């Protein structure tokens, strides 16, 4: 997952 | 950012059951029980998920991957990651  | 806290972010999703009601329409592989449990809540765009204490986000999810897990990656400051997985937890994901 990716943070934003 | 992000908050760490023991103030949530976005009260108005503290509980479990509103969290779970913003995936309704999720059809996402990443199951929406386990991102609820860990403080996620969906924003209705893309897969994009916050958690409600410390604000963190996270997109891009892997079919497999664990909320969790994540959660402790990004946002180890986080105090409801703390109260739920413990201190133990959080290092070692971030073991030496
Ligand atoms: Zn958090």
């Amino acid at each position: 997952a990716k943070p934003f | 950012f992000p908050n760490s806290t023991n103030l949530p972010r976005n009260p108005s999703m503290a509980d479990y059951e509103a969290r779970i009601f913003t995936f309704g329409t999720w059809i996402y592989s990443v199951n929406k029980e386990q991102l609820a449990r860990a403080g996620f809540y969906a924003l209705g765009e893309g897969d994009k998920v916050k958690c409600f204490h410390c604000g963190g986000g996270l997109t891009d999810w892997k079919p497999s991957e664990d909320p969790w897990e994540q959660h402790a990656k990004w946002y180890p400051g986080c105090k409801y990651l703390l109260e739920q997985k413990g201190q133990e937890y959080i290092n070692n994901i971030h073991l030496t």
